Order: C-alpha cells, then sequence, then structure tokens
C-alpha cells in the first residue's frame, strides 16, 4: 500500500484558495486532498466537486486509525480514498451521493508551448 | 462556493 506523500491526489500544504482554482469548472467527482487549514480538528481536508461547488470533508487520524467519523476503521488515508472511488459517500450525508472519480494529480503536468 | 460537510 502506497504512502500518502506519494499519492497523486495528495497536495500537502496548499491553501483553500489554491484548491478553489484547481477545482474551477471541473466535473462532479473531481477531488484532491490537502492538509487541514488548522490543526485541532482533523489532519486532512478532502475537497470534492459536486453540483458546481466544492465540498470540504475533514479526515481524522486517532489511535492509529483514519476516517470521516467515529468509529475510525481505515488503516491509511490512501485506503480510505481508494474505498470511495467505487462506493458513494451518501451513507455519511444525503448531499454526497457521489464517488471519488477524478483525482487532481500533482504528476499530471501540461506544457504551454513557446514559439 | 466551499462548504464544510457534516459527516456524522
Amino acid at each position: 500500500n502506497m504512502s500518502l506523500q506519494n499519492a497523486e491526489w495528495y497536495w500537502g500544504d496548499i491553501s483553500r484558495e489554491e484548491v478553489n482554482e484547481k477545482l474551477r469548472d471541473t466535473a462532479d467527482g473531481t477531488f484532491l486532498v490537502r492538509d487541514a487549514s488548522t490543526k485541532m480538528h482533523g489532519d486532512y481536508t478532502l475537497t470534492l466537486r459536486k453540483g458546481g461547488n466544492n465540498k470540504l470533508i475533514k479526515i481524522f487520524h486517532r489511535d492509529g486509525k483514519y476516517g470521516f467519523s467515529d468509529p475510525l476503521t481505515f488503516s491509511s488515508v490512501v485506503e480510505l480514498i481508494n474505498h470511495y472511488r467505487n462506493e458513494s459517500l451518501a451513507q455519511y450525508n444525503p448531499k454526497l451521493d457521489v464517488k471519488l472519480l477524478y483525482p487532481v494529480s500533482k504528476y499530471q503536468q501540461d506544457q504551454v508551448v513557446k514559439e | 462556493t466551499n462548504e464544510y460537510m457534516d459527516m456524522k
């Protein structure tokens, strides 16, 4: 199982403002994970695109476990994300009948052409 | 807009 830091969709310490720009005009199910703005209520923030808006979701790490809410039963952020690529988030919140479909990859680099 | 989701 791969580490969080090498995961294409993990962008570490970028701002909420930078994520806005990355998710501008993207399709539903587009997502990426970054570090939480602050420190005392969740380690990471998953941001996904739904209905032309951005939905921010705290990821908690306690006692060697990860998840969106108690009980935390995932072994890593990678395992949690991978689980919801194929499974809807609806079981947590009615507004999130959507899967994690399209990662914003830090490896996917487009080249502007110079003549 | 950005919206923080209640997951509980």
